[PDB]
RNA sequence: UUUGGUUGAUUCCGUCAACGGACGAGAUCCAAGCUGCCCAGUAGGUGCCGGGAUUGUCCACACAGGACAGCAUCCUUCUUUAGGCCCCUUCUCUGCGGGAUUCCUUGCUUUUCGCGCAAGGUGAGAUUUUGGGCAACAGCAGGUCUGUGAUGCUCCUCAAUGUUCUGGGCGACACGCGCACUACAAUGUCAGUGAGAACAAGAGUCGACGCUCCCGCUUGAUCAAAAGAGCGGGGAAACCACGGAAUCACGUAGACCCACUUGGGACCGAGUAUUGCAAUUAUUGGUCGCGCAACGAGGAAUGUCUCGUAGGCGCAGCUCAUCAAACUGUGCCGAUUACGUCCCUG
């Protein structure tokens, strides 16, 4: 029931993403590649936010203190088995992967089919569906 | 605008598909009338005949 | 010193409801435990509370009765239980009672509804081959 | 339940024979007899096409097979009770005596 | 006056008393005294895999051990398998029929765990586990406390 | 529709001035009387009960109707 | 003692009547407390006539694949809209409806024999009326804020005040004027 | 499998 | 063996160049709904006697807090997976039986009669009581030589169309058609608390001295799901089991508010555990991402259905080493319309 501050602001820029002013924080942070649902609750939970806060006041420190949780989600005590590449088949680390770099691991993952000329890789060339489908 | 009847007794259906009864109706004048019914009809039920002047057959 | 006392039971679908009626201290009604005034759906709670109301409580004045129901879901289960109440309190009557006092109750009871004190004899109809449920049938194709 | 004999076959008839039969001969010793106890029957339901080779309309075919089961416990020295089983036994009809 | 007591009927008991309620104050009893440990676990995971989401309550947990005590009460000598009955939902496959899950039971081994912890809980040998006299008095003596309320 | 989110100085007042008035009150009127979202309609209700300028008539969990106190 | 059954135990039969002489033997008004009843009233062919009109209005609601069989939903749902009747007309709730449901179905309607008019029966009058209610109601809440328990309230008032602003009014004049030229 |  | 009335009925009455007979319909059979005997250490209850918990002169009455029982009566209620005894068979179990017959009134009925209809009454049930099962005589060049140590003629028959092993395929996509599942959201989605079903099933008659099948309680746990492990039970009215199913309910002072959006979950990426001798063409289950895939209620045309029914919601069995959007059954919530006609199709 506070009044308008007079500063809300729409589509807050963060991560090169445009997010609505309106929605609530976890649903704001969905539209977001990567996050989406059950872990923008986690993000905003390590973060100190309150999820009923509605993006209608994120000072740039809150939006700061949630892109560095993001940006390094084991250093705020994320389980491994929360997280987008467990073990990652080429570099071999653990990590999340948002905001424009999943799909360019997407097609690294496509090419390197390719070059292995496995059945999965030929499969997406031709454009057929890759699983038993 | 409206006349209340009273159905006194039904001959049957009628029409092709069975759906129209055909009753005997006395106005509320002792002037009986013939008319047709859509719908479940029984003895003494009441009617709201717009215009009761012309027989249906 | 002396012990008043009759068991009556009614049925809906499958549920079966058990009722005792004794001679208490003071008036109480609990339902497979948990009292009445405390039965959360309260469109359930007034058809099982229409038992009493119909004819008054000053017929139940110091009368224990205790319910309890096994089976058949939950409107079923209310339903089950306003008629072992109700044939209930008409056995109590009609014993430790005049026959007058009884007789003057049940006509109040079946002039509100006669299922009241008169089971509905309607079960679930089996299912046939064929079918998916006793009357509708596969689609047909052309 | 100093004694336990339970039969059970199927065919209802040749049960209730047995079971009344074996009252009397308990009857003609003075034991003290549990009185027989119906337990429930059971079918057993196998449903099956009609068809040998999958045609026409799918008609099924429903098959049963049911089971009755009766208790009596008696109360009475070994070497008695033998006495009393001893009696001739229905065909279709198997007894079994056990002690708990 | 709503608290007017009728002739007789003296004290309560919890079966009595409205369920919801018992256990909204039960919860802030716990949360209010501060004995009851959280695990670290108590923010990643939901409460079943047949669930969606994590819980929207931030007292979930407090809740979820205050209706352990309720349903311990009642049926005693339960245990794990008893009460992932209890707790069950319809889990969402997709384009596939509904199915139902039931709670993990991995979860209420831990609520069981801080519920011995308070000496609220025991466990009967061979069996679940039962409620001790420290348990029913805490549950009655709140239970009357609501219906003075 | 493009209904408010937070409440403004203009609506907050209007909250208080007008809507006492009505005969019949629910979240789903005021949310187009007002143009702001039902679930903001809701918790503004429920802050004019509180203060005593109007009384719940008929209450839910998910349906609640409000009319003028006096 | 004994006390007559109030609806909810907040509305009171008494002093009721329709003002329609040709309705009055199929609009039932016995006490009751709730909508519920569960009796077997279409064993016979008139024996539908006596379910409380109450709920009649209450069957209605639940019709669609979904709602098909929540009669406690259809209760809440009924029960949450008397308030509303009650607050726009100051006047008893069950009053209004059985108003509305006597002014709410045309007299004359057409049919094919080329069309010729006919009559219409009272017991197809009641039944179309409480019909054309719920199925204005259940379009004017699809997709829409107003919700339904308040979405029905208003319709039920318009039809009985007679105002052309009501799914069920509109419909009876295009009928009855149809029926007219189509003889 | 595919069908489209 | 026709015509006149009647019946679902070639079911009856009457008439009659026909008279006597056989099948089919009806009856019989199974399952439901009401009841009688017999029943209990595998089904259930009633008193007391112990043991355990809470308990008010007023007063206070949720943060906003409301509507619905008990009070001329002998004494407040709950539990006993610290339990001893006494009385029992209404509820459950079921092998034989009773119970319904147009029985009783009123009105219609070929000129009477006869055969019978409609409304009401008795009643648990009031018209084949409600569902099934069985079902004649004639046929079809309907299907099956892919069930059999059912089979005639005719093919292959030792570098085989016999038999076995290894690897593929039966699943391949520009497309078209039948049948299902999921949706297009507020009569809703998500997160919590409450009460609550029936049908059922479960291991040896070849292999490790013991087991194989189905489950319960702990521990794993100073930290996910999924699982390894201990300890036991059940041959099944004794174990799973007080069978805590899903729709459902909640004055939860819960989250969202009309947008392809927290609606919908297709498609795709990465990590794990299990079944199996073997998982790539993803067996399966679980976790985090992708949601910018259509889809906003569907043209012509068209399917099923009349009371615990339609529709909605789940569960078990079967297939099964592992897989159910299928089928066979089971219960749970529970209506609108008609009680007609021969217009369409027969
Ligand atoms: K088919
Ligand atoms: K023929
Ligand atoms: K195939
Ligand atoms: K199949
Ligand atoms: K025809
Ligand atoms: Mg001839
Ligand atoms: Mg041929
Ligand atoms: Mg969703
Ligand atoms: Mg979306
Ligand atoms: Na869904
Ligand atoms: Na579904
Ligand atoms: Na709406
Ligand atoms: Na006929
Ligand atoms: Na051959």
């Amino acid at each position: 029931l506070t009044l308008q501050s007079e500063s809300f602001q729409h589509i807050v820029r963060l991560l090169n993403t445009n997010v609505e002013g309106k929605r609530k924080v976890p649903f704001a942070l969905r539209m977001v590649k990567g996050i989406g649902i059950r872990f923008a609750y986690m993000v905003c939970k390590k973060a100190g936010v309150d999820v009923e806060r509605r993006a209608g006041t994120l000072s740039p420190e809150e939006l700061e203190k949630i892109s560095e949780v993001i940006a390094d989600p084991a250093k705020f005590k994320i389980p491994e088995w929360f997280l987008n590449r467990q073990r990652d088949p080429k570099t071999g680390k653990t990590e999340h992967l948002t905001s424009s770099m999943v799909d360019t691991r997407l097609r690294e993952d496509l090419e390197r089919l390719r070059k292995i000329r496995a059945h999965r890789g030929v499969r997406h060339a031709y454009g057929l569906r890759v699983r038993g489908q | 605008q409206a006349q209340v009847g009273v159905i006194i007794k039904v001959l049957g259906r009628t029409g092709s598909r069975g759906n129209v009864t055909q009753v005997r109706v006395r106005l509320m004048a002792n002037r009986t009338i013939v008319r047709n019914v859509k719908g479940p009809c029984k003895e003494g039920d009441m009617l709201s005949l717009m215009e009761t002047e012309r027989e249906a057959r | 010193h002396t012990l008043k006392q009759v068991q009556t039971f009614g049925k809906k679908k499958t549920a079966i409801a058990v009722a005792t009626v004794t001679k208490a201290p003071q008036c109480n009604i609990r339902i497979n435990g948990v009292p009445i005034s405390q039965i959360l759906p309260e469109t359930l709670r007034a058809k099982i509370m229409e038992a009493v109301k119909v004819v008054g409580a000053r017929y139940f004045s110091r009368l224990r009765v205790d319910v309890r129901v096994r089976g058949s879901g939950q409107v079923a289960q209310a339903y089950a239980v306003r008629q072992a109440i109700a044939k209930g309190i008409i056995a109590y009557y009609q014993k430790y009672h005049n026959e007058i006092e009884k007789a003057a109750l049940k006509d109040k009871y079946l002039e509100y509804d006669k299922f009241l004190l008169i089971a509905d004899p309607r079960r679930c109809e089996p299912k046939k081959w064929g079918r998916h449920s006793a009357r509708t049938r596969f689609t047909k194709s052309y | 339940q100093r004694v336990l004999v339970k039969m059970t076959s199927r065919n209802a008839k040749a049960v209730e024979r047995v079971v009344a039969e074996l009252l009397e001969h308990a009857r003609t010793e003075k034991v003290e007899v549990r009185g027989p106890v119906r337990l429930p029957t059971r079918r057993l339901r196998i449903t099956t096409r009609k068809t040998p080779c999958g045609n026409g309309t799918n008609t099924w075919d429903t098959f049963e097979m049911k089971i009755y089961k009766r208790l009596v416990d008696l109360r009475a020295s070994t070497e008695l009770v033998k006495k009393i089983t001893s009696f001739q036994i229905e065909a279709g009809v198997d007894v079994s005596i056990t002690i708990p | 006056s709503k608290i007017r007591r009728i002739g007789k009927k003296k004290g309560a008991t919890l079966r009595d008393v409205h369920p919801w309620r018992w256990v909204k104050i039960c919860s802030q009893h716990f949360k209010q005294e501060g004995k009851m440990m959280v695990p670290n676990c108590a923010e990643i995971v939901k409460t079943s895999h047949g669930r969606e989401r994590a819980p929207q309550n931030p007292d979930w947990y407090y809740i979820r051990c205050a209706a352990v005590l309720r349903a311990v009460y009642l049926r005693p000598g339960v245990g794990y398998g008893g009460l992932s009955k209890r707790f069950s939902s319809k889990k969402n496959r997709g384009s596939r029929p509904e199915i139902t899950t039931r709670a993990s039971k991995g979860l209420l081994h831990w609520c069981c765990k801080s519920l011995t912890k308070l000496e609220l809980l025991e466990k009967c040998k061979g069996a679940g586990h039962r409620v001790t006299k420290l348990g029913r008095k805490v549950a009655d003596t709140i239970a009357f406390k609501i219906a003075l309320r | 529709l493009q209904n408010a989110v937070m409440f403004d100085k203009e609506t907050m007042d209007k909250l208080m001035k007008e809507v006492p008035k009505y005969k019949v009150i629910t979240p789903s009127i005021i949310s187009d009387r007002l143009k702001i979202s039902v679930a903001l309609a809701g918790k503004g209700l429920q802050h004019l009960c509180r203060q005593g300028l109007i009384r719940l008539v008929s209450c839910s969990s998910k349906f609640r109707v409000y009319t003028r106190a006096a | 003692s004994a006390k007559a059954p109030k609806l909810f135990n907040k509305w009171s039969y008494e002093n009721l009547q329709t003002t329609e002489i040709a309705l009055n033997d199929y609009i039932t008004r016995t006490p009751t407390y709730v909508p519920h009843s569960a009796g077997r009233w279409q064993k016979k062919r008139f024996r539908k006539a006596r379910i409380p009109i109450v709920e009649r209005l209450t069957n209605g609601l639940m019709f669609k694949g979904r709602g098909n069989g929540k009669k406690l939903q259809a209760v809440r749902l009924v029960r949450h809209t008397l308030e509303i009747i009650h607050l726009l007309t100051d006047q008893n709730p069950i009053q209004v409806v059985i108003d509305a449901v006597s002014k709410g179905a045309p007299r004359e309607d057409s049919t094919r024999v080329r069309r010729q008019a006919v009559d219409v029966s009272p017991m197809r009058r009641v039944n179309e009326a409480i019909y054309l209610m719920c199925k204005g109601a259940r379009e004017a809440a699809f997709r829409n804020l107003k919700t339904l328990p308040e979405c029905l309230a208003d319709e039920i008032v318009n039809a009985s005040k007679g105002s052309s602003n009501s799914y069920a009014i509109k419909k009876k004049d295009e009928v009855e004027r149809v029926a007219k030229a189509n003889r | 499998h595919t069908c489209t």
